[PDB]
C-alpha cells in the first residue's frame, strides 16, 4: 500500500466513520504526518526500553517489568520488527494507568548538533 | 477502409444519404423520390420537376418497406448513378429501423447479396449507430426522424427488444398537424407544393415550445412571441399564438388527437421495461437524436424531460451537440472505416454456410 | 457543441507536419478510446494523496498553499479529475527557504547545517541546470559538425 | 575536378548576396521572408560543409569524396542563383515577385526536383503578404506601410479610394483579383456608415498547389460582404422607398 | 563554503548583541538593570529588538 | 553594442524607457557570453559563427538607429520592426518591445483614470504645466506632445486618451470630486458620465 | 455565469501547475467548458492519454 | 497485506523434530 | 511457499507479544487499530507525529459520542 | 578582463561598511533597520562567491565560466551602492531618509528589476517610523 490510503486507514479505525463524513481530520493528518516522515531522532531500542520500565516500576509492578524483559527477549530472538524504537515509544506515548522535574529522564537525542 | 474499402448508404425517410466509409459529410445526398410512368425511376431533380406524369412514391414509409420494388429501385439508382462505383471492390453498409422484423432483415440480405451482388455486407439499426458517434457505448436514444422514431435502449453493444419502444409520432405526423392546424385556423390546401412550403416554415420559423402553460400563460397577458413573415407570393400571414403550440403535440398527445403515447411517458417506459442495474450506468451519459432538431431548441427539451425522469444524484451528463440530424450517417461513417470492424462484418462465406438467417443473430 | 470541442481537442495536439486529413483522422481517434474503457468527500481526498507526496521532499507550506485552493473551490468537481491523472511532464531563489539571517523573532537555534545541506541542493540544482542548457548547444553543433549527408537533410533528396 | 567541384562555391556566393540585399526594408516587406526562406537553404549547405570538417580532421574527406557530396546539392543551389540574380535586376515587389515565383513551379515538370524547392520559396514568401490579405478582405481598410499590395490606397471613393494596381498582382490571383477589391469596397462603404465591419471568416489563407483554400475564401467573404451591404440599405435608410419616391 | 563565512553570518549578530549586554550591565542590581536592558528595546533594529524584549521577559522574573 | 547600453545606463536624460532598452540588451548580450563559455571549453570554423552574423545584424540595426531618440521616439522607433515581413526579425524585436512598452502604459494609466506624471524628462505625450491657478486648463495645461507618440496610436488614439486623462484629474482638483481600443472606449464611457 | 467560470478556470490553472500536471493551458480550456455542459471526466481520462499517442504516430 | 495473512491456520501437532516454535 | 509462512509465524507471534506490551501499558488501540499502526511504523514514521494525531482523533470521538 | 569585472566589487566594498556602521544607535530608526534589509542582499553575494570557489577547487571553474555568471549581480549590486553613498552623502535621518528613498522608487519603477530592491528595501526599513 502507499502510506497515504495507510493514514485513511488508520483514520477509519479510531473514528467510527468513513472518509465520506471527514475530511478535515485526514487533511489535518496528511498536515502533520507529511514533512514530519521517517524517524530524524535517536532510534536505538533500548533508550525505549528503559523508559516502559520507569513506568512499571512507578505503577509497583515488579513481576509485569520482568515479564516484558521476557517480551524484549521475544523480540531480539526473532528479530522481524523493522522499527523496534518506533512502536514501542508510539506505545509508550499512549499510555494510561490500570491502576517535580521530569526531563532528566531519558530523552531521544535531537540530532541537530549534527547535520544529517 | 484499410483492406477491402468500405461505403457506407443511409437511406433516410426524407433523402437519401450515400458516401465513402471515412468521409465527415455524406458524398451526395438527393431527396426521397422513386419514379414510375403514370421519366422512369429516378432519384433526383427530374422525378421532382416531372411529377404530372411521374407517380410520386416514397421507398421507406414508418421504418417499414412499402414496397421491396420501390426499395431496390432506391438501392439500384443510388449505387449506379450518385456513386458510380465498381460493388466488387467495395462493400455497402444497410440501414434498418429499430425492432424490425426477422423476416424483412433475411429478405433485405438476401436481395442485396443476389439480386445485386456484393462480396460482403452488413445491414444496421440507426440509433446505436448514433449512439457510437457520441463516444459512448451505452445509453437510451430519443430518435425522431421524418417518419422512423424510436425510443432505443441500448447498453454495451446489445439492445433488449423487448423494451425498444416504437413511436407513432415523427415528421409526418409534424405535417399532418402542421396541415390539420392550419385548415382548422382557416388555409386553403390544395396541392404538394403548400405541403413543401408550410413544412419549411415549421423548419425556419417555429418555436420550439418547452410547456404548454408557460409560453402560452405569457402570450395571453401580451403576445410578444410573434415573429413576422411578408412573403413574396402575395400572401401575408403572421401568427405567433399558432407557432408555439404547433410542435406541443408531442408534450400531450390529445393535441394532435393522436391515441399513442407521449414522449416523456415513452423514454419512462422505456428505463422502466430496460434492466435495473443498467439504469444508472445507462443515466451516467444520454445522447440526444432526432432529425427533429432542424430548429434547435427541442435539445433543451430533451435534456429537460431527462433530467425529470431519471433520479438526480449527479448533475445531469447529458451530450447534447449540433451533430444530432447526421447522427446516423456519421456513425456508420466513422464505425466502418476500421478494421477492426471488419470482424462485426459479415461476409460471403457466412452467408453462404449458414444462410442469410444470421444477419438476425449477428447483429441487431 | 460537444461533438467540435472534441474536433478542438485534436487541433491542440496536433502540431506542425497535411494537418486537414491528420485532424479527421484524430477525430475518430478521439471516440474510438472513448468505449475502449467502458467494456474492459472523497473528492477532495485525491488532492491529498497528492499532498502527502509533495510534503515528503520537503516544500511544506506550498502544500499548506494547495489545500488552501482546493478549501475555496469546495465553499468543478469534475475538473480536479483530469488533473491527478498526471503528476510529472518534465525532463526525460528565495530568501525564505531558511530565515536565520534576517527576521523580526529569532531564539537561537545555534547551528544545524542540515538546514545548510538543503541549501547547498538549492545552490547544486541550478549548476546542473545552467550545465545541461549548454550541453544541449554543444550536442546541437557537434551534430553538425559530425555526420554523413543523408540524415535529415532535404536538400539531399533533391 | 577543381572545375567540377567549383560551380557549386559561385552558386552560394549569388545567394547571399540575395539575403544580404532583401533584408532591406525598401527592396520589399515580402520579398522578406522571400529571403528569410533562402536562409534556411542556407543553413542546410553550411550543415554540409560542417559534416566534410569531421571527415576532413581525420584525413578520410578529398576531392573525389566531396565532389560526390556535393552532386545533390549542386543542381539544387543553381536554382537559387537564378531567381536571386533576376529579383536583383529591376524594382520587384508584391504581387510580382510572387508571380515570378509561380512561374518556376511551372518552368519544371519533368524530374519536379525545382518545382518542389520554388513550391516551398512561394508558399513562404505568401506568408506575409496573406496577412494583408486578411485585412482587406475581411474589413474595409488596408494597412500596409510598404503599400505593394495589390490594391493601392488613396488619399484624395467609389472607384478612386482603392484601385487595382496591375504590376503588383500574382498569377494565382488572377482571376481572382476583382473579387478581392469589390469584396473589400463593400465592407468599407458600409463602415463609413458606423455598422459592422468585421466578417465572420477571417482565417489564415494559404497558398496550395492544384487545390484552393484562397479560390474559396474570397468567395466566403464576397457572400458576406454583399448581403450585410444590400440588407443594411434595404431595411436602414430605405433603398425601396427612395426609388418609389423618384 | 568560502572559509564558512556564509555560515558564519546569522551569528556574531547575535553574539554581538549579547557581546553589548554582556559589556554594558555592570554592578546594576534591581530595576536599574531593567532600565538599563529597556535603552535595548529601543532599538530599530527588529532582528536585535525580539531577541533583548526575549532577554529582558526572562531576566525580570 | 556594449558601449550603447552601457553609455545609455548611466544617461540620466535616457528617461525610464531608455532604462528598459538597455534592460533588454543587457538580458541578450548575456546569452552571447554563453556562447563564449562553450567555446572557450572546446578550445577556421566560418559555419559556427554565421548564425550570430544575422542575430548580430538584427541587433546593430536596432540599437544604432534608435540614436537619440527617448520616450514614445523610442517606442516608436522599435515599433518600426514589428511593422515588417522578416519573421525572424520580429520576434528578436518582441522581448525588447515589450519592456520598453511597460513604462509608457504605466503612464497612461495615471492618465486614463487618478495620478499625474511629472519629471524632468517626460516619456509620454502629456507635457504638464506647473503654475497654472488659472481656469485656462482645459487643453492648456496638459499639451499633447506629437513626437513621443508610439506606433500603435493613430491620431484619434493619441488625441482621445488625453480628453480622457484631462478630465477626470480635473475634476479632482477644480469640481473636489478628489480622490487619492480595448480600456480606451470603456474609459472614454465613464469619465464622460463623470464630468 | 462565465464571469465566475472564467475566474474558476484562472484558479484550477494554479493547483496544475505546482502538481506538474501534463495538460497544457489550452486543453484546461476546451476541457472545462466541455465538462460544464456535463460529461464523464472518468471517460476524458482514456481519451486524452491515446489521443496523444496516435497524433506521435503520424510524426 | 501482512495482518490479512497473518490469520492463517496450523496444525494441533507439535514436532518433537522441530525446535523454535514448530507448527 | 514455506518458509515465507514460517515469516507469517514470526510476525503472528511478534502480533501477539505486543498485544501484552499494549494491555500491561493500557492504550486505547484495539488489534485492528494497531495493526494500521504497525504497518506504519514498517515504513519509518515519526511517533511524536502519530500519537498527536492519536490523541487529537480519540477526543473528537469521545467529544461526537 | 578583469578590469571589467572591478565594479560588482567595488559595489560590494562600499555597502557593508554601511551596512556595519548605520546599524549603530547614532543613526536613526529607519537607517537601523535599512542597514539589517540590506543584509538578506548580502545573502546572495555570499553565497554566490562561495558556490564559485568549490567548483574551482575540483578543477570545475575557471574565469570565462564566471565572467559569463555575473552579469544580473552587475546591475543590481551597483544599485544597492548608489542607495547606501546616497544615504550617506547627505545628513538625513528619518523622515528626510525616506523622502531621499521615495524618490529612488520613482527613478526605477518600469526596469522591474532595479524597482524590486528598493520596493522590499522601503517597506522594510521603517518598520519603526
Amino acid at each position: 500500500k502507499s502510506p497515504n490510503v495507510l493514514l485513511q486507514n488508520l483514520c477509519c479505525r479510531i473514528l467510527g466513520r468513513s472518509e465520506a463524513d471527514v475530511a478535515q481530520q485526514f487533511q489535518y493528518a496528511v498536515r502533520v504526518i507529511g514533512s514530519n516522515f521517517a524517524p530524524t531522532v535517536e532510534r536505538d531500542e533500548f533508550l525505549v526500553a528503559e523508559k516502559i520500565k520507569k513506568e512499571l516500576i512507578r505503577q509497583r509492578r515488579e513481576a509485569d517489568a520482568a515479564l516484558f524483559s521476557e517480551l524484549h527477549r521475544k523480540l531480539h530472538s526473532q528479530g522481524v520488527l523493522k522499527n523496534k524504537w518506533s512502536i514501542l515509544y508510539l506505545l509508550l506515548s499512549l499510555s494510561e494507568d490500570p491502576r517535580s522535574y521530569a526531563t532528566l529522564f531519558a530523552q531521544a537525542l535531537p540530532r541537530d548538533a549534527h547535520s544529517t | 477502409d484499410d483492406d477491402i474499402a468500405a461505403l457506407v448508404v443511409d437511406n433516410g425517410s426524407g433523402m437519401c444519404k450515400a458516401g465513402f466509409a471515412g468521409d465527415d459529410a455524406p458524398r451526395a445526398v438527393f431527396p426521397s423520390i422513386v419514379g414510375r410512368p403514370r421519366k422512369d425511376s429516378y432519384v433526383g431533380d427530374e422525378a421532382q420537376s416531372k411529377r404530372g406524369i411521374l407517380t410520386l412514391k416514397y421507398p421507406i414509409e414508418h421504418g417499414i418497406v412499402t414496397n421491396w420494388d420501390d426499395m431496390e429501385k432506391i438501392w439500384h439508382h443510388t449505387f449506379y448513378n450518385e456513386l458510380r462505383v465498381a460493388p466488387e471492390e467495395h462493400p455497402v453498409l444497410l440501414t434498418e429501423a429499430p425492432l424490425n422484423p426477422k423476416a424483412n432483415r433475411e429478405k433485405m440480405t438476401q436481395i442485396m447479396f443476389e439480386t445485386f451482388n456484393t462480396p460482403a455486407m452488413y445491414v444496421a439499426i440507426q440509433a446505436v449507430l448514433s449512439l457510437y458517434a457520441s463516444g459512448r457505448t451505452t445509453g437510451i436514444v430519443m430518435d425522431s426522424g421524418d417518419g422512423v422514431t424510436h425510443t432505443v435502449p441500448i447498453y454495451e453493444g446489445y439492445a433488449l427488444p423487448h423494451a425498444i419502444l416504437r413511436l407513432d409520432l415523427a415528421g409526418r405526423d409534424l405535417t399532418d398537424y402542421l396541415m390539420k392546424i392550419l385548415t382548422e385556423r382557416g388555409y386553403s390546401f390544395t396541392t404538394t407544393a403548400e405541403r413543401e412550403i408550410v413544412r419549411d416554415i415549421k423548419e425556419k420559423l417555429c418555436y420550439v415550445a418547452l410547456d404548454f402553460e408557460q409560453e402560452m400563460a405569457t402570450a395571453a397577458s401580451s403576445s410578444s412571441l410573434e415573429k413576422s413573415y411578408e412573403l413574396p407570393d402575395g400572401q401575408v400571414i403572421t401568427i405567433g399564438n399558432e407557432r408555439f403550440r404547433c410542435p406541443e403535440a408531442l408534450f400531450q398527445p390529445s393535441f394532435l388527437g393522436m391515441e399513442s403515447c407521449g414522449i416523456h411517458e415513452t423514454t419512462f417506459n422505456s428505463i422502466m421495461k430496460c434492466d435495473v442495474d443498467i439504469r444508472k450506468d445507462l443515466y451516467a451519459n444520454t445522447v440526444l437524436s432526432g432529425g427533429t432538431t432542424m430548429y434547435p431548441g427541442i435539445a433543451d427539451r430533451m435534456q429537460k424531460e431527462i433530467t425529470a425522469l431519471a433520479p438526480s444524484t449527479m448533475k445531469i451528463k447529458i451530450i447534447a451537440p449540433p451533430e444530432r440530424k447526421y447522427s446516423v450517417w456519421i456513425g456508420g461513417s466513422i464505425l466502418a472505416s476500421l478494421s477492426t470492424f471488419q470482424q462485426m462484418w459479415i461476409s460471403k462465406q457466412e452467408y453462404d454456410e449458414s444462410g442469410p438467417s444470421i444477419v438476425h443473430r449477428k447483429c441487431f | 457543441s460537444i461533438t467540435q470541442l472534441f474536433d478542438d481537442l485534436c487541433e491542440a495536439l496536433l502540431p506542425a507536419a497535411n494537418r486537414k486529413r491528420a485532424k479527421r483522422s484524430l477525430k475518430k481517434v478521439a471516440y474510438n478510446a472513448l468505449f475502449t474503457n467502458l467494456f474492459q468527500l472523497p473528492a477532495r481526498n485525491k488532492i491529498l494523496m497528492l499532498s502527502f507526496d509533495l510534503r515528503v521532499g520537503g516544500l511544506g507550506p506550498k502544500a499548506d498553499r494547495l489545500e488552501e485552493l482546493v478549501e475555496e473551490l469546495e465553499a468543478v468537481g469534475s475538473v480536479l479529475d483530469l488533473l491527478v491523472q498526471l503528476a510529472g511532464s518534465g525532463p526525460p531563489r528565495d530568501y525564505f527557504l531558511n530565515n536565520k539571517h534576517v527576521g523580526r523573532n529569532v531564539p537561537y537555534s545555534g547551528y544545524d547545517c542540515d538546514d545548510l545541506s538543503v541549501f547547498e541542493m538549492d545552490v547544486q540544482s541550478l549548476i546542473s541546470r545552467e550545465e545541461c542548457l549548454c550541453h544541449s548547444m554543444i550536442q546541437e553543433t557537434l551534430q553538425v559538425m559530425e555526420a554523413a549527408p543523408g540524415t535529415g537533410l532535404p536538400t539531399v533528396g533533391l | 575536378l577543381v572545375h567540377r567541384i567549383l560551380p557549386v562555391a559561385a552558386s552560394y556566393s549569388a545567394v547571399t548576396r540575395f539575403i544580404e540585399e532583401k533584408s532591406s526594408f525598401e527592396y520589399g516587406q515580402v520579398n522578406h521572408a522571400l529571403a528569410a526562406a533562402m536562409r534556411t537553404l542556407v543553413k542546410e549547405h553550411l550543415i554540409l560543409v560542417s559534416q566534410l570538417e569531421q571527415l576532413h580532421r581525420q584525413g578520410l574527406l578529398s576531392l573525389q569524396k566531396l565532389w560526390f557530396y556535393i552532386q545533390p546539392a549542386m543542381r539544387t543551389m543553381d536554382i537559387l542563383a537564378s531567381l536571386a540574380t533576376s529579383v536583383d535586376k529591376g524594382e520587384c515587389l508584391g504581387g510580382s515577385t510572387l508571380s515570378l515565383l509561380h512561374d518556376r513551379s511551372f518552368s519544371y515538370t519533368g524530374d519536379s526536383q525545382a518545382q518542389e524547392l520554388c513550391l516551398y520559396l512561394t508558399k513562404a514568401a505568401s506568408a506575409p503578404y496573406f496577412e494583408v490579405l486578411e485585412k482587406w478582405i475581411y474589413r474595409g481598410i488596408i494597412h500596409d506601410p510598404y503599400s505593394e499590395f495589390m490594391v493601392e490606397e488613396h488619399e484624395l471613393y467609389w472607384d478612386q479610394r482603392y484601385t487595382i494596381v496591375q504590376q503588383q498582382i500574382p498569377s494565382f490571383l488572377q482571376k481572382m483579383a476583382d473579387k478581392i477589391l469589390s469584396t473589400g469596397k463593400y465592407l468599407n462603404v458600409v463602415r463609413e456608415c458606423g455598422h459592422d465591419v468585421t466578417c465572420p471568416v477571417a482565417k489564415e489563407i494559404i497558398y496550395t498547389l492544384k487545390e484552393r483554400a484562397y479560390v474559396e475564401q474570397i468567395e466566403k467573404a464576397f457572400n458576406y460582404a454583399s448581403k450585410v451591404l444590400l440588407d443594411f440599405l434595404m431595411e436602414e435608410k430605405e433603398l425601396v422607398a427612395h426609388l418609389r419616391s423618384i | 563554503l568560502r572559509r564558512l563565512l556564509v555560515w558564519t553570518y546569522d551569528p556574531k549578530i547575535r553574539l554581538k548583541t549579547l557581546a553589548a549586554l554582556v559589556d554594558h550591565c555592570q554592578g546594576r542590581k534591581g530595576g536599574e538593570l531593567a532600565s538599563a536592558v529597556h535603552a535595548y528595546t529601543k532599538t530599530g533594529d527588529p532582528y536585535m529588538r525580539s531577541l533583548v524584549q526575549h532577554i529582558l521577559s526572562l531576566v525580570s522574573h | 553594442i556594449r558601449r550603447y547600453t552601457d553609455q545609455r545606463s548611466l544617461d540620466r536624460s535616457f528617461g525610464l524607457v531608455g532604462q528598459s532598452f538597455c534592460a533588454a540588451l543587457h538580458q541578450e548580450l548575456r546569452e552571447y557570453y554563453r556562447l563564449l563559455s562553450v567555446l572557450h571549453s572546446q578550445l577556421r570554423l566560418l559555419v559556427w559563427t554565421y548564425d550570430p552574423k544575422i542575430r548580430l545584424k538584427t541587433l546593430a540595426a536596432l540599437v544604432d538607429h534608435c540614436q537619440g531618440r527617448k520616450g514614445g521616439e523610442l517606442a516608436s522607433a522599435v515599433h518600426a520592426y514589428t511593422k515588417t515581413g522578416d519573421p525572424y526579425m520580429r520576434s528578436l524585436v518582441q522581448h525588447i518591445l515589450s519592456l520598453v512598452s511597460h513604462p509608457v502604459l504605466s503612464f497612461l494609466y495615471r492618465w486614463i483614470y487618478d495620478g499625474e506624471l511629472e519629471d524632468t524628462y517626460h516619456e509620454f505625450f502629456v507635457a504638464s504645466d506647473p503654475t497654472v491657478k488659472t481656469d485656462r486648463l482645459w487643453h492648456d495645461k496638459y499639451t499633447l506632445r506629437k513626437s513621443m507618440i508610439p506606433s500603435f496610436m493613430t491620431m484619434d488614439q493619441s488625441r482621445k486618451v488625453l480628453l480622457i486623462g484631462k478630465s477626470i484629474n480635473f475634476l479632482h482638483q477644480v469640481c473636489h470630486d478628489q480622490t487619492p481600443q480595448g480600456k480606451i472606449d470603456a474609459a472614454y464611457f465613464e469619465t464622460s458620465k463623470y464630468l | 455565469n462565465l464571469n465566475a467560470v472564467r475566474e474558476t478556470m484562472d484558479v484550477l490553472l494554479e493547483i496544475s501547475r505546482i502538481l506538474n500536471t501534463g495538460l497544457d493551458m489550452e486543453t484546461l480550456s476546451i476541457c472545462v467548458r466541455l465538462c460544464e455542459q456535463g460529461i464523464n471526466p472518468e471517460a476524458l481520462s482514456s481519451v486524452i492519454k491515446e489521443l496523444r499517442k496516435a497524433t506521435e504516430a503520424l510524426k | 497485506l501482512w495482518e490479512a495473512a497473518l490469520t492463517y491456520e496450523a496444525s494441533k501437532r507439535r514436532c518433537w523434530e522441530r525446535v523454535g516454535c514448530p507448527p
